[PDB]
RNA sequence: GUAAUCGCA
DNA sequence: ACAACTGCGATTAC
DNA sequence: TTGT
């Protein structure tokens, strides 16, 4: 990758790299993505899902998990529906917050810079 | 796994031939080098192939075209010599030579001029079973076999069963006994062979039986054969079955080929070309390589590897390969959509293929197989018509050299979906429907009807028995036709004029994008290569007019911005800042916008007012009448920049030597010079001025001066000193002027359906007929080209784009919109307009009465006209061809050496030719005395022309010339160099004298 | 090979006994004429000939 | 230039019959279609026919 | 050779046998006609 | 000065 | 063996 | 090639 650089900057994760990245420590803000090749409207989320992970190079990590390889842990994260952004904040103690359906990014921008 | 959802890439034809050319054909070619062995010791030098390592290049595109160099890469393979006496082999590295590297847009830089390698169509090896009556009797059935050299081994059968070989001249040849002589016995052929009664009752080797890869494939298809793949060789039991094939023929039981089908024709790519050149380029090395071994025996001395091989033979193989074979040509760069169409053309003429005269009729017709891989109304017009087309959008090379196109699969299944690149032969075996599923008469739905495509033919079946659907909109089209909005509407004739005349265009100096379009100018522009398109994520820290910096992942990369560049065909390439400062942009979206385009898509003219009446004449035929705003708001300008060199080419004698101070010139000129012999930058000059001014002692003045019509601004000049030729060379001093052009009377304009015109008059604004807004038009055209050219489509986008303007929209539209239901087009364009209306309260945009007409006024009178005309905005462009290039006059300046005639070309200064269309014109009018005039003295006679300027000067009376013109004199030469004699021997009728004249 | 079209929407009236039956080019079952025949197209107010 | 004849969309005017005249066309087309599956005609018959 | 002879060798190889056409008016009338 | 190639109408 | 539209203009390669 |  040294010589042409990767068109897309956002890595599909498993379960267990989810569990083990909120049982770790984190420096950083995580965003969680649970996303669909079929739903149509994750086509547009994961569009701004790049932007925002172009907007913040290392200050924020965003991965993504695919429902239709992990069923049983989507359900277990009570996700309703496809478009579902799990925001994690740093410190253990704060709540996560988490958004359904197509939102605005500077919704997600003031989201990881004020709740998180 | 790609072009299967989405448009290709236009350029990914060239990127994955000189891909899989640098990935399998070098190697190829390195395996089938022989050893080096020419002694009776046998000192033997090898090349390990398996150490193939291309090196980058030393020197960047950007200077290569600036230094007129090559942009290649060097061969390094590491090689073995064992020497005789010394019994064992050195190992060392050798640099062979240089390959040429290709860009990612297709083209080559070589001598720093871009080429592209057009691809060629030739028809694939195997057998192929023509038939033909005879004039009395039964008709004659041949087969012929093609091979990768090109033999025909023919076999033929007459009345008889007679199975002959063509193969001799003389009258036939047994196939008994050629089979005899390839190894059948007599007894396993007639077992083997079908019809052994037939066969039984009747009583140069390499290159005819080297068939290719594909050529045992289709051997194989053919004739049912289990030879396997790799066995390719012309097997007698090929041979065997072929001639039951033919004999069974004769009963009915067989079916004659069609050699227009693409499924019989190969496609030779870049990659082919350069694996025969390789191939070549080796031989030539192994040639030298025994050469230098035997000067090296000669002078007693073993050397090293590297003292064997020479650098010269592969450069010198592909530059002669680039600079002079004919599927080699320079990259036509008027506008970025010719950078894009020019690398899609398929030809059938090139070394190996049918000439211009060779093509017979039947090859230049569209035949069924060309659907969806070739376009059917991209041609070149003239004696190569139907000879030289493009290559449609979704197609693709495949692996058995045919071409691939994308068809979806409704034929239901795990899946139930695929998008599937069939080769030619394999969708002829198949029902594809290119028809829509909206129908419902009471019964299930796979009970419709719809027209459908079967073994070459069409008929309607029901959606049962359907199993392919062709569902892109572009997939039958290239780049030329889909930039064209409501092809529908329009005729195939005038498509291919359309296609033809987008490719003139000029870039204007401003851009502005249509309102009106059909989507695919984005990825013409993002595939054009005039766009910046950014390779790495991250900020634009900096924006600068010369470059963009972009910092991402802790790195900073300069992009460089392209300022009043020149293209090969004199026209100014510029590139301009899209995204601000602070802003984040990802691996692929635009930095900067380049000529002829604004927000990322094609722009090649403007949008202008236009009404579709007769003026006063200015519109008979086609003209256009256009007004003073387009000229006085500059928006058809363009800038034109050309070059003019000349270089200090070093006699024996004395080197030419470039000095300021030159006697024997005015002081009217040599201003713009500066100390040294050249002009400055931004000096402005005109006609007749020098240039370079240079001594050239050998003393005489071989300076530069500018041309007819040449009268613009002095942007940059270069001093290139050539080095590399193996010696001193001449240093070049190249000059670019920048010519504003504006629009003016005598320029072209055209449309993109097809609609051409030559401007007649610059009407003021005033004058202009003006609508019940209050506004002139900016040009007015003939109505009565619509029923003659069959241009409907135009009027819908005249009439749709002014609704946009209106509405503030942009309407890009895929053809073919009736699929969805009838006169959708009608539909969408009066529900714009009427938008357009209510919105802004202009009623007279949509008339109720007449939809999609107004009633204008006159500018001149100011009276209403009696009917309506139509109103709208489309898109016009601007031609190439314009007229201070088209301007032209001689008085009497320069002969040519031998004839004595005047010179040819325009930049030249030289005259009008007078053909023998117009002699017998001449004639047939009876003016004997003005050709006689026009064959001798403003021609030929060198005394007649020397005296016609004196007489005009004095005024006196030109007396007509008596002696023979200088092309008759020369034709007595000429023929008594071939001993024969010609005397014109007049006789006087007053003293019966003879008289030669000579 | 001139075609002849109702001149209006109406009943056909002729003698059968005249024509021969034939088989047309088209597949279709049709009566051939040989004779000058008279047929009459009976509609709502005219009839033609 | 005084009347200033133009062509527009709506001014090319098709005769108030042709959807009746294709409709029965396309009408006895697919008739003999069936009866070309059923058996009752032949393939050269439905080509001079169409 | 002879139609009885092909005739014959249909019906004991190829399993030829004068099954009956259960046509339409129509088909009757196309097999006639023509 | 000749070729090659494209365009033009 | 012979001939198969008329001319024009542009480029690069010798 | 196409035909002369
Ligand atoms: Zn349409």
């Amino acid at each position: 990758g040294k010589y042409v650089r990767e068109d897309y900057l956002v890595k599909k994760v498993s379960a267990k790299d989810i569990q083990e990245l909120i049982k770790g420590e984190r420096n950083v803000p995580l965003i969680i993505d649970f996303y669909a090749t079929w739903c149509g409207p994750c086509i547009l989320m994961a569009q701004e899902l790049e932007m925002l992970a172009v907007e913040y190079e290392s200050n924020a990590l965003i991965v993504k998990v695919d429902t239709d390889d992990e069923y049983e842990f989507a359900r277990d994260m009570q996700v309703r529906g496809l478009p579902t952004l799990y925001f994690i904040s740093p410190d253990p103690n704060k709540d996560a917050i988490r958004t359904e359906g197509l939102i605005p990014i500077q919704m997600m921008r003031d989201i990881i810079n004020n709740d998180l | 796994n790609e072009g299967i959802s989405t448009i290709p890439g236009f350029n990914q034809i060239q990127f994955e031939g000189f891909c899989r050319f640098i990935d399998q054909g070098l190697t190829e070619e390195l395996y089938k080098f022989p050893k080096i062995e020419d002694t009776d010791q046998e000192i033997e030098f090898q090349l390990f192939v398996e150490t193939y390592q291309l090196v980058e290049p030393l020197i960047k595109e950007r200077d290569a075209v600036y230094e007129s160099l090559t942009y290649s890469s060097e061969l390094y393979v590491s090689a073995g010599l064992i020497w005789k006496n010394s019994r064992d082999m050195q190992e060392q590295t050798i640099f062979i030579g240089n390959i040429p590297l290709m860009n990612s847009l297709g083209t080559s830089i070589v001598n720093g001029i871009y080429r592209i390698v057009i691809n060629q169509i030739l028809q694939s090896p195997g057998i192929y079973y023509r038939s033909e009556l005879d004039h009395n009797g039964i008709s004659v059935y041949t087969g012929t076999i093609i091979s990768d050299w090109g033999g025909r081994s023919e076999l033929e059968i007459d009345r008889k069963a007679r199975i002959w070989a063509r193969v001799s001249r003389k009258q036939k040849i047994s196939i008994l006994v050629l089979s005899s002589a390839m190894g059948l016995n007599l007894r396993e052929i007639l077992e083997n062979v079908c019809y052994p009664e037939i066969f039984l009752s009747f009583l140069f080797f390499q290159q005819r039986c080297e068939l290719g890869r594909i050529g045992r494939r289709n051997m194989n298809r053919r004739l049912n054969l289990d030879i396997p793949q790799n066995n390719t060789f012309l097997l007698p039991r090929d041979i065997l079955a072929a001639a039951d094939h033919l004999i069974g023929l004769k009963f009915g039981m067989g079916a004659l080929d069609d050699m227009n089908h693409l499924k019989n024709k190969r496609i030779r790519s870049v990659a082919d070309l350069l694996q025969d050149q390789f191939g070549l380029a080796l031989v030539r090395l192994e040639n030298v390589v025994r050469g230098t071994i035997c000067g090296a025996i000669r002078h007693k001395l073993i050397p090293t590897p590297q003292n064997l091989v020479t650098s010269t033979p592969l450069t010198t193989t592909y530059e002669s390969f680039f600079g002079l074979h004919p599927l080699s040509q320079v990259l036509d760069r008027t506008n970025p959509l010719t950078q894009i169409v020019h690398g899609r053309k398929l030809s059938y003429l090139g070394p190996g293929g049918l000439t211009g005269r060779t093509a017979s009729f039947r090859i230049r017709d569209i035949h069924p197989s060309h659907y969806g891989r070739i376009c059917p109304i991209d041609t070149s017009e003239g004696i190569n018509v139907g000879l030289i087309g493009s290559l449609a959008i979704h197609a693709r090379i495949g692996h058995w050299g045919s071409l691939e196109s994308p068809f979806y699969e409704i034929s239901e299944r795990s899946t139930g979906v695929r998008m599937l690149y069939l080769s030619p032969g394999r969708d002829e075996y198949y029902m594809v429907a290119a028809g829509n599923s909206l129908a419902l008469n009471q019964d299930i739905q796979e009970e419709q009807v719809v027209p459908a495509r079967y073994r070459q033919e069409f008929l309607t079946i029901a959606w049962e028995q359907v199993h392919l659907r062709s569902i892109f909109p572009f997939q039958y089209f290239s780049i030329g036709a889909s930039l064209i909005p409501f092809i529908e509407h329009n005729d195939a004739n005038r498509a291919l004029m359309s296609s033809n005349m987008q490719r003139q265009a000029v870039p204007l100096s401003r851009s502005e994008k249509c309102i009106v379009g059909t989507g695919l100018e984005r990825q013409a522009a993002l595939d054009s290569g005039a766009l910046a398109i950014a390779e790495r994520e991250g900020r634009v820290v900096y924006t600068n007019t010369d470059k963009i910096l972009l910092a991402g992942n802790g790195d900073i990369l300069s992009i460089p911005l392209v300022i009043y560049q020149r293209s090969n065909k004199n026209t100014c390439m510029h590139q301009k800042l899209q995204v601000p400062r602070g802003k984040c942009i990802k691996k692929g979206q635009i930095l900067a916008d380049g000529a002829a385009t604004v927000g990322g898509e094609l722009a090649l003219g403007k949008n202008v007012l236009v009404a579709y009446m007769p003026w006063e004449g200015y519109n008979s035929e086609d003209a256009v009448l256009i007004s003073e705003r387009l000229v006085y708001e500059d928006i058809y300008t363009s800038f034109h920049i050309r070059k003019y060199e000349i270089q200090t080419h070093v006699t024996s004698q004395g080197p030419e030597k470039v000095t300021n101070e030159i006697p024997h010139l005015e002081a009217h000129l040599l201003r713009n010079l500066d100390k040294n012999g050249i002009v400055m930058l931004g000096s402005w000059v005109e006609t007749g001025d020098i240039l370079v001014g240079k001594l050239t002692p050998q003393s005489k003045e071989t300076c530069l001066k500018l041309p007819i019509g040449g009268r613009g601004r002095v942007i940059d000049v270069r001093w290139i000193q050539k080095r590399g030729g193996s010696s001193y060379n001449p240093e070049t001093i190249r000059v670019y002027i920048l010519q504003k052009r504006e629009i003016k009377v005598g320029d072209k304009v055209a449309g993109r359906h097809g609609n051409k015109g030559i401007i007649s008059k610059i009407l003021p604004r005033q004058d202009m007929p003006y609508l019940q807004d209050g506004r002139s038009v900016d040009m007015v055209f003939n109505p009565l080209g619509v029923p003659s050219r069959m241009n409907v489509g135009q009027i819908f986008e005249c009439s749709l784009g002014l609704a946009g303007s209106l509405l503030d929209r942009h309407y890009r539209i895929a053809p073919f919109d009736e699929r969805y239901e009838q006169e959708a087009s009608r539909k969408l364009v009066f529900s714009e307009l009427y938008e357009a209306s209510k919105q802004t309260a202009n009623p007279w945009v949509f008339e109720p009465e007449y939809p999609g007409k107004s009633r204008i006024f006159d500018g001149r009178t100011g009276n209403p006209f009696e009917q309506p005309v139509i109103i709208g905005k489309p898109y016009i462009l601007k031609l190439i061809h314009q007229v201070d290039d088209k301007i032209h006059g001689r008085s009497s300046g320069h002969y040519a050496l031998v004839t004595q005639q005047p010179l040819r070309g325009r930049a030249k200064q030289g005259g009008q030719r007078v053909g023998e269309m117009e002699v017998w014109a001449l004639e047939g009018f009876g003016v004997a005395h003005i050709l006689q005039e026009m064959l001798t003295y403003k021609s030929d006679h060198i005394r007649a022309r020397q005296e016609v300027l004196g007489t005009t000067i004095i005024g006196g009376t030109i007396p007509n010339p008596e002696d023979a013109p200088e092309s008759f004199r020369l034709l007595v030469r000429e023929l008594r160099s071939l001993a024969l004699e010609l005397n014109h021997f007049l006789v006087s009728e007053k003293n019966f004298q003879i008289n030669r004249k000579e | 090979a001139e075609h002849v079209r109702a001149p209006s929407n109406g009943k056909i009236k002729f003698n059968e006994d005249l024509v021969h039956p034939t088989r047309t080019r088209h597949g279709h079952p049709a009566f051939l004429c040989s004779i000058d025949l008279y047929v009459t197209i009976e509609s709502e107010d005219i009839l033609h000939n | 230039t005084a009347t200033s004849i133009s062509l527009g969309i709506d001014d090319l005017l098709t005769i108030p019959s042709k959807g009746w005249l294709v409709q029965d066309a396309e009408q006895q087309s697919l008739i003999l279609e069936k009866h070309h599956h059923y058996g009752n005609v032949h393939a050269v018959e439905k080509l001079r026919q169409s | 050779e002879s139609e009885e002879e092909a005739r014959r060798k249909n019906w004991v190889d190829r399993g030829w046998a004068p099954w009956e056409e259960i046509l339409s008016p129509e088909a009757n009338f196309a097999r006639k006609s023509l």
